[PDB]
């Protein structure tokens, strides 16, 4: 290597952070009596998503109609009492358009992208799909083997079955700890059509279901369809308002077989409508994410930390150099999960197994830790300020085209009540004190219990109880 | 040895070794008398003159410190033949 | 397998006769340890029957107690001389680069000075009682707690049996540390090996087996230095030593010139030459942690080559240490002598051992 | 300090409403003469929540159904935001 | 033997290695300069503490 | 030297930085041992002007020095062309950014004119005090010497040894084996054989210094002031 | 955009580009990669991993706020990483790594982009298009900085750049792309490659391997085989042409795929319409396909072909 490296003696230039503050047409909203709610967001194009979301999820199951959420999502496309399977898809396809499903742990939305001139057909198909379908016990014995199928496809997503042994250990013995598709003894045979109605009755009410309208609408034709299909919706019993106890702990599957191993490490935060939520936020963006592309570059005090120890010659006195032959991360990412009543706010690491019984993983999980007690001890502004204007990016970029935006918007009316206008929340982000973030970081991080999902060979990934001995500093 | 530091320093430092060829001669056909006189008189020779050139500043020292000795020790013996102690 | 004992371990071809002194230090541990066993059984330790039990039991009952002494004696005195060699070889060769044994090899030295001292307060004679008394006077500068201090030292107001008791406890135990410490210094030293005449990165081919060809160096020059050894034990089996030793002691009498052994002088003439006792109490202590190299410990530091301005001050290191121990010892009757000492001991305590890096280096 | 924006209660089936917020409060110690204290209940406002709550007065007197905004724990209260003028 | 600017190489200037007498003079000038000072002030400050501190009188009579 | 030429055109100085070597401080801090009491602290030192004075590299005058030939460099490239060949010199052609000479490689042929009496004796110093180790005698070059150890490695000395072209790493590998064999039996090459001065090289300090440059890079641009 | 691809190499240099593709990331002449990425990732800048779009030019891509992206700043990171390269050896060993570890993921995790490289490796034979977009084994070994210098000479100019905005007004690009001083301090040339065109095979034919064998079955699918029934369809250059294929495309993938879309619907089928410089590719992606299922995809493109004014506005 006989080229220089002029890096390391050039003056460099600094970029600084500015941000773009486009004024966005306000989202409107309204309220029949009966409660459903109505929200849109205009403007100018030629397409348009029209989609219903509707405030329950599998968070209220309890092992004996586990999956029943997902079990009546796909029993509603399954023909209603006017129109059959083959009309509602021969009008889907007559408007040229797909309708999309989604279920969640706490929401589940069914929407439509279509042209400003269906938006009425696409309302009528959404209400007699959600109210008038019919759900038979014979097409309900007819998809059992579609659903066992998707189970087990979707138990070979390596992530999504680490979040769920996350939400397994973190939350045992309520319906928020549950898989979304369930048991497969009760996808064959415990699920019933006296299960799907219960659920749909108690579940299908006024007062937690909204009709969003996203891109080229009109909330007064909106608002008039609302009222013309969903207006006899009853004012059901209130969402359920029970106690979830956070248990920490760890769930870890051995697979010595896998050519990485996942390590998700997670700390009970409150809320989503609590007023830490936008210190938590705030926080997810101060940890950071790092990918391997990167190299040495990593942008954050808590990834830096944990890969310098791959590059470090670690030269010692009394000891001989142990440099890592080449960095075994994958990926470090910092995630939090909120639900109205809960949070999960933790680190997503990717890395080789490596050597067995080697020290990669300890030390990985030791500076981890490390770096969470240091930022619940002192933060600095620099990378204060570099964390809420992430903050600010992140947020706008999730709002990139019409289905995404409208998704934004039921999402925060099915959970806050109403859109936060991103001026205000920008309002609320310039407000936030270093001091308040260090009391957030310290309340939720020093010396509480952790949840640990591991994937993969766990023959060298620490256990519980060292993990539970690093959340705290002899110094403190 | 293979688990030792300076195995390891020689791994990491040092490439794959290659185009070196030694030969050894068995100690039964090697007289130990052979290079004798050469090798005492070539070391002899070296010892001298290195211990010549790392010998001199103690030796200048040292013959500081014994004029100072002589001129305490003389000092000391006019002290006591005068009963001035 | 002959062929596998051969290959386990293997060291540079550079290893010239000067790199036989560990073994010779570990010859005369050896005696050490096997003639002070003999000799602890035939010893009791009191005010009434120490002296006697050594001059009148130990060398004039047994065929050949008189032999167990000597041996005893005059290996602690070659064991120092050996050590010293050891050490001026090791600083002449740069082996500081060797932190592990370094630092392993300086608790040993402590700890076979402080083995020395024990052992020597056993003959309760006129000697060993006045050195021990110099040495609490010595501990009972400390500021506060001091006199507290020596008199759980010495369990009393004097000297006396169970001061002797707890000397010869103390005395058998160290020397079996001191095994463990040497176990501890070849250890380390197989972890990194010796440096040679020259230091050289070798490969296997370039290295040769320990064994046996080292092993029968290590006969021969230990056979020449047991030679050199026998000739001091049976015709000048008094020559290190002071004579004063063989008067019984006598607490109401004090001996005209006080003197430790001649492998403690330098560490008494660092008392002699400063006249402060607590500051040369803090001296000492300096002393004996600056030899070590413990600090700095997380900040970068490593070692360069040695030149031959280096050899030659450490051989003027040798002939200061020299110097200061003979005038500490001529000080008590002339004392113009004062002026050589301290410019002696001064010149001892600015030693450059490791060529500071940190000597360059810019300002803000 | 960053507190809530003064907000509404208002209780359904007895149909009563009154405003509520955050009152910050220390203890009582000499002033200063060249400070006057900042709006404080409402931060960072024109303290225009004062003429919303005088705007809406009318409205929630007179019977609002407000069926669409959020409940307060298990209790018959709901929260309406002062940051703009209730119409409904 | 590295190169000029321009990429040849030029012809070594001739030299005779030093002798023993330039090598032991080198040795002798760098010893002195490195602790001539030091050794007389040291002799000067071992005079002074000697002469008060420990009472030496270094004269007779 | 045969760096003067373009030394000169950037109004430094033509004389090697051998010279102008000096001292600035009264105490060494850190306090390193082993090291007697006083010479701990630093007060007296003794050097013999051999040393590798690497923390020095640190300074302005060294990297505007640097950049002033890297900025020739580039602009012969944005001339002819050639940016890949310049970019691709060996640290011991007199126009790389990282050139470095060892006093005696222009001790002979310097003018001493524009030096002080202290100067000319550095000269003198420099070449006798070479011929008193007997290293070229020995077959070896300098660098050579440079070697890293088992416990307390120069970092950088390692990596300066890796970017090293693989034949000069085998040919620095093979006159040490050679030097081993020899000092075995204290022997020295043929007379004939000896290195002259100007023979014996400074071909890895550039990678030393390159080495050293590129580990201090992180640290004037931290990410934060707490991150690692 | 950077003018470098697949359709620019020989059997000799085969996934060279690959190594390009980070090489020009890692550490520069006058900027290293902690420098750079780390200057724009503090400044509110998302730094995307550089990507191979048409396998004939490399796309290193920046997302942020307008205003922070029209800085002067940012794009002299780029100019800087373009035009003064260093190519270090330990940089190559880390690509080298890298490459790797892309090849296997994308066989083991993406085996239907890893059908695309067969498909396109045997359906334009010999021509420029049926060249490796992973790089092979030998070459894994073969590829250095010498060759990377070699490439970069070769590809070097300003004519094989291009700069491309979506929501930054044009002014400010280009007050922000000119005020370089590297950009002055770089060898002015322009330098343009071409390549030539390409025909098609790809085949009733077939690459080998038992992933069961190869990978563990818990967390991806090794019990599945892979066939690409693909047809020749027109490329960009002709627009009227272009868009008659795009709703092709369309109506294909629309009667095959589901209408009503559920959330945790597997990945079984896909109709790709890969269309490049005046040819293309139009077919079929399947998991244990069958001759009834590949004919009645003949039989549905062929029905396409007799559609009338009116019945072409539904897919329209
Ligand atoms: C490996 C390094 C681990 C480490 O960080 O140790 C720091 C070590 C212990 O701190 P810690 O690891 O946080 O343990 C605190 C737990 O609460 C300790 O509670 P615990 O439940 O873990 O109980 C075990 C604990 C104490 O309990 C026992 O050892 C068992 C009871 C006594 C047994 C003997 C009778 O054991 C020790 O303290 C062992 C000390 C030896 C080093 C480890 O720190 C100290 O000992 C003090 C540090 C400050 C003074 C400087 C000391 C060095 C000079
Ligand atoms: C005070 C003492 C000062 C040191 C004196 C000793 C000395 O200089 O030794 C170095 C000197 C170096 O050996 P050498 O002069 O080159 O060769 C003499 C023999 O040929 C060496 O013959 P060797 O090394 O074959 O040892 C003979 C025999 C050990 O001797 C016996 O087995 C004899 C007793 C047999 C009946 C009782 C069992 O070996 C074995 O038993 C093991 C051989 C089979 C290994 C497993 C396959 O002698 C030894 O090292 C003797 C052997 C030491 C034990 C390891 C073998
Ligand atoms: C003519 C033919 C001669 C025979 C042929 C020959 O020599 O063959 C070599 C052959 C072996 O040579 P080799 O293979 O190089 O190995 C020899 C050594 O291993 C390695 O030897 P080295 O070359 O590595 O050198 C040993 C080195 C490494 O150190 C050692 O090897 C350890 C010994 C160091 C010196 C002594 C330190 C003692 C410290 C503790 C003292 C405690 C005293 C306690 C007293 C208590 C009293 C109550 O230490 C020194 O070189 C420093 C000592 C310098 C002595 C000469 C000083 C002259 C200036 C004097 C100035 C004025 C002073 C004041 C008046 O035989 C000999 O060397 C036999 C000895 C020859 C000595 C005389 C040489 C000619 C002059
Ligand atoms: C466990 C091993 C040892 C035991 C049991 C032991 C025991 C004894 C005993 C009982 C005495 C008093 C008898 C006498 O003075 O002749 C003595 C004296 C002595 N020992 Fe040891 N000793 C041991 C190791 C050592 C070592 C390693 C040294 C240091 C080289 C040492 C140095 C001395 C000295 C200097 C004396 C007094 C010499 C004299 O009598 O004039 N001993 N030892
Ligand atoms: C009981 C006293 C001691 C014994 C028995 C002892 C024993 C040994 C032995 C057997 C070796 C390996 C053989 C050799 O190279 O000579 C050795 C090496 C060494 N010892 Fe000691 N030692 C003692 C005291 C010391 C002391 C006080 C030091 C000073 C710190 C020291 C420092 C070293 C060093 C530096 C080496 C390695 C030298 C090199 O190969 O470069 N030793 N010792």
């Amino acid at each position: 290597m006989t080229t220089p490296s002029l890096s390391s003696i050039l003056r460099h230039t600094r970029p600084i952070f500015k941000e773009t503050l486009r004024a966005a047409r306000p989202t409107l909203q309204n309220a029949l009596p009966n409660g459903f709610r109505i929200a849109s967001e205009s403007k100018d194009g030629d397409t348009c998503t029209v989609g219903v979301w509707i405030d329950a999820g599998s968070r209220w199951e309890t092992e004996k109609n586990n999956g029943v959420a997902h079990f009546l999502e796909h029993m509603n496309f399954k023909g209603t009492g006017k129109r059959s399977r083959q009309d509602i898809e021969f009008g889907m396809e007559k408007m040229g358009a797909h309708l999309n499903a989604y279920t969640s742990r706490e929401h589940t939305c069914y929407y439509v992208k279509c042209f400003k001139k269906d938006v009425p057909e696409a309302v009528d198909i959404l209400a007699d799909i959600l109210l008038n379908s019919k759900r038979t016990e014979q097409d309900l014995d007819a998809e059992r083997q579609t659903i066992v199928q998707e189970k087990e496809d979707v138990e070979a997503r390596i992530d999504e079955v680490l979040m769920d042994h996350l939400h397994s250990a973190a939350f045992e013995g309520s319906g928020l700890g549950l898989s979304i598709l369930g048991p497969l003894e009760n996808i064959q045979k415990s699920i019933t059509k006296g299960m799907i109605d219960d659920f749909v009755k108690t579940h299908y009410t006024g007062p937690r279901m909204a009709l969003v309208g996203s891109g080229a609408v009109d909330h007064g034709q909106l608002c008039d369809l609302a009222s013309k299909y969903f207006g006899a919706l009853p004012t059901g019993q209130p969402k359920p308002s029970g106690f979830t106890r956070f248990l920490g702990g760890d769930k870890r599957e051995t697979n010595q077989l896998n050519p990485l191993t996942h390590v998700a490490v997670a700390f009970q935060t409150p809320g989503i409508s609590h007023p830490d939520a936008i210190k938590i936020k705030v926080l997810e963006q101060l940890l950071g994410s790092y990918s391997r592309d990167k190299g040495e570059a990593a942008y954050s005090c808590f990834a830096r930390a944990i890969v310098m120890d791959f590059y470090d010659p670690k030269v010692g006195q009394f000891f001989r150099p142990n440099k890592a032959g080449h960095n075994p991360i994958h990926s470090l990412n910092a995630f939090w999960a909120p639900y109205s009543d809960v949070g999960l706010l933790g680190f997503y690491a990717i890395a080789e197994p490596g050597k067995s019984y080697g020290h990669e993983w300890e030390n990985i999980l030791h500076y981890a830790m490390r770096e969470l007690i240091r930022v619940s001890r002192n933060i600095s502004e620099e990378e204060f300020e570099r964390a809420k204007n992430q903050l600010k990016l992140q947020t706008m970029l999730q709002l990139d085209g019409t289905t995404n935006i409208a998704d934004d918007i039921g999402r925060q009316v099915l959970s806050f009540g109403a859109r936060v206008p991103l001026a205000s929340f920008f309002e609320q982000l310039d407000a936030i004190s270093r001091e308040d973030l260090i009391r957030v970081a310290h309340e939720y991080f020093y010396d509480k219990d952790p949840v640990v999902a591991v994937i993969g060979d766990t023959d060298n990934v620490p256990e519980y109880d060292a993990l539970r001995a690093v959340t705290y500093s002899v110094d403190l | 040895e293979g688990h030792s530091a300076y195995v390891a320093l020689e791994q990491r430092v040092n490439t794959r070794q290659k185009g070196i060829i030694q030969r050894h001669l068995s100690p039964y056909d090697v007289d130990i008398r052979g290079n004798g006189f050469r090798q005492i008189y070539r070391l002899g020779m070296q010892k001298i003159r290195y211990f010549g050139l790392i010998g001199t500043p103690c030796l200048l020292v040292a013959g500081a410190y014994r004029g100072i000795w002589v001129f305490c020790e003389r000092l000391e013996d006019e002290r006591y033949w005068s009963n001035a102690l | 397998n002959k062929i596998s004992l051969y290959r386990s371990y293997s060291t540079t071809i550079l290893l010239s006769p000067a790199y036989s002194l560990g073994f010779c230090a570990s010859i005369f541990i050896v005696i050490q340890i096997i003639s002070g066993y003999i000799l602890a059984s035939n010893y009791i330790a009191s005010t009434n029957e120490s002296f006697n039990i050594i001059h009148n039991v130990i060398m004039r009952e047994l065929d050949t107690g008189w032999l167990i002494r000597f041996n005893h004696i005059n290996g602690c005195a070659f064991l120092f001389i050996v050590i010293y060699m050891h050490i001026y070889r090791s600083l002449y060769h740069n082996s500081i680069t060797k932190t592990s044994v370094w630092i392993v090899g300086i608790i040993m030295y402590i700890l076979i000075c402080g083995i020395a001292f024990t052992g020597y307060s056993l003959v309760y004679g006129q000697m060993s009682l006045w050195a021990i008394v110099v040495i609490c006077s010595l501990v009972t500068a400390i500021p506060f707690i001091g006199n507290k201090l020596l008199i759980l030292i010495w369990g009393g107001n004097i000297v006396s049996s169970v001061t002797l008791q707890r000397i010869f406890c103390i005395h058998y135990l160290l020397p079996l540390l001191l095994i463990l410490f040497i176990i501890i210094h070849l250890y380390n030293l197989h972890n990194v090996n010796s440096t040679g005449d020259n230091y050289f990165i070798n490969n296997r081919y370039d290295r040769i087996n320990f064994y046996p060809l080292l092993l029968i160096r290590d006969v021969f020059i230990g056979s020449n230095i047991l030679i050199i050894y026998n000739i001091f034990v049976y015709y000048y089996s008094d020559l290190f030593g002071h004579p004063d030793n063989y008067v019984p002691a006598n607490p109401l009498v004090t001996p005209s010139e006080i003197m430790p052994e001649f492998y403690l002088l330098p560490f008494y003439a660092l008392i002699r030459a400063i006249p402060h006792k607590v500051l040369g109490i803090i001296i000492m202590v300096l002393f004996l942690l600056s030899l070590t190299n413990l600090y700095p410990i997380y900040f970068i530091r490593f070692y360069n080559n040695i030149n031959i301005l280096q050899r030659s001050l450490l051989l003027l290191l040798l002939l200061d240490l020299v110097i200061a121990s003979k005038l500490c010892l001529l000080i008590n009757h002339y004392e113009s002598f004062y002026l050589l000492l301290i410019l002696s001991i001064l010149c001892v305590l600015s030693h450059h051992i490791y060529n500071t890096s940190f000597n360059f280096s810019n300002s803000i | 300090m960053n507190h809530e924006r003064p907000w509404v209660f208002l209780n359904k089936v007895t149909g009563k409403w009154g405003a509520c917020g955050w009152q910050p409060f220390w203890k009582a110690t000499s002033q200063s003469l060249n400070y006057i204290p900042d709006n404080f209940i409402a931060l960072r406002t024109n303290g225009s929540w004062v003429r919303n709550l005088w705007q809406s007065s009318k409205v929630l007197d007179r019977g609002l159904n407000a069926s669409g905004y959020p409940t307060v724990g298990t209790t018959d209260w709901v929260r309406i935001p002062l940051d703009a003028p209730l119409e409904a | 033997a590295t190169t000029a600017v321009s990429g040849e190489l030029l012809t070594k200037t001739p030299y005779t290695r030093p002798g023993y007498a330039a090598q032991w003079t080198c040795l002798v000038v760098l010893f002195l300069k490195n602790q001539l000072l030091m050794r007389l002030f040291f002799a000067f400050v071992a005079y002074v503490v000697a002469m008060k501190v420990f009472g030496a009188r270094f004269h007779v009579d | 030297m045969n760096d003067a030429p373009i030394l000169a055109k950037l109004g430094l100085s033509k004389v090697n930085t051998y010279y102008f070597q000096r001292r600035k401080h009264i105490f060494a801090l850190p306090i390193t041992i082993p090291n007697f009491p006083l010479a701990a602290l630093g007060i007296f030192r003794s050097t013999d002007m051999f040393e590798e004075r690497t923390l020095e590299r640190y300074s302005r005058d060294e990297r505007e020095k640097t950049l002033g030939k890297a900025a020739l460099l580039l602009k012969e490239a944005k001339e002819k062309g050639n940016y890949s060949e310049l970019v691709r010199l060996d640290p011991t052609d007199p126009r790389h950014p990282y050139y470095f000479e060892h006093p005696w490689q222009s001790a002979l042929k310097m003018d001493t004119v524009s030096l002080t009496p202290y100067q000319q004796y550095l000269r003198w110093h420099c070449l006798t005090y070479r011929a008193m180790h007997e290293w070229d005698r020995q077959g070896l070059l300098y660098d050579d010497l440079m070697q890293p150890k088992a416990l307390a490695t120069d970092p950088f000395l390692e990596e300066a040894i890796l970017r090293l072209p693989y034949n000069q790493r085998v040919e620095r590998e093979r006159r040490l084996s050679r030097a081993y064999d020899l000092a075995l039996r204290r022997e020295y090459l043929p007379d004939e054989d000896c290195i002259h001065p100007e023979d014996d090289v400074a071909y890895l300090h550039p990678y030393y210094h390159m080495v050293v440059d590129e580990h201090r890079e992180q640290h004037e641009n931290p990410v934060d002031v707490y991150s690692r | 955009l950077y003018k470098d691809g697949p359709v620019y190499e020989n059997i000799f240099n085969a996934g060279i580009s690959s190594f390009m593709k980070h090489a020009l990331t890692k550490d520069g002449l006058t900027s290293s990669e902690y420098i750079t990425k780390t200057f724009l990732q503090k400044a509110g800048i998302i730094v995307h991993e550089p990507t191979v779009v048409n396998k004939s030019a490399i796309a290193f891509t920046v997302e942020g706020f307008r205003d922070t992206l029209a800085q002067p700043a940012v794009a002299d990171k780029f100019w800087q990483s373009l035009l003064f390269p260093r190519f270090s050896p330990e940089n190559v060993k880390e690509v080298k790594r890298l490459v790797e570890l892309e090849s296997k993921e994308t066989k083991r995790d993406s085996p239907f982009a890893y059908l695309q490289d067969i498909l396109h490796k045997t359906a334009f034979k010999g021509s420029p298009l049926g060249h490796t977009s992973f790089v092979p084994a030998y070459n894994l070994g073969y590829i250095d900085s010498n060759k990377l210098f070699d490439r970069w000479d070769a590809h070097y100019g300003f004519g094989n750049i291009a700069v491309i905005a979506t929501n930054i007004e044009h002014e400010a690009v280009l007050a922000a792309i000119t005020d370089s001083a590297w950009v002055a301090r770089a060898h002015n040339k322009v330098g343009g490659v071409a390549a030539p065109a390409s025909k098609y095979s790809g085949g009733e034919g077939y690459d080998v391997v038992h992933r069961a064998k190869e990978f563990d079955d818990q967390f991806t699918d090794v019990y599945s085989t892979y066939t690409a029934y693909a047809f020749k369809a027109p490329g960009r250059s002709n627009l009227k042409e272009h868009a008659a294929s795009l709703v092709i495309a369309q109506a294909l993938s629309n009667a095959v795929s589901p209408v009503l879309n559920t959330s945790f619907a597997p990945k079984r089928l896909e109709v790709f319409y890969q269309a490049y410089d005046t040819v293309g590719l139009i077919g079929l992606s399947s998991v244990q396909a069958s001759n009834a299922q590949l004919k009645a995809f003949k039989a549905a493109l062929s029905k396409i072909g007799t559609l009338s004014e009116a019945d072409l506005a539904v897919h329209k």
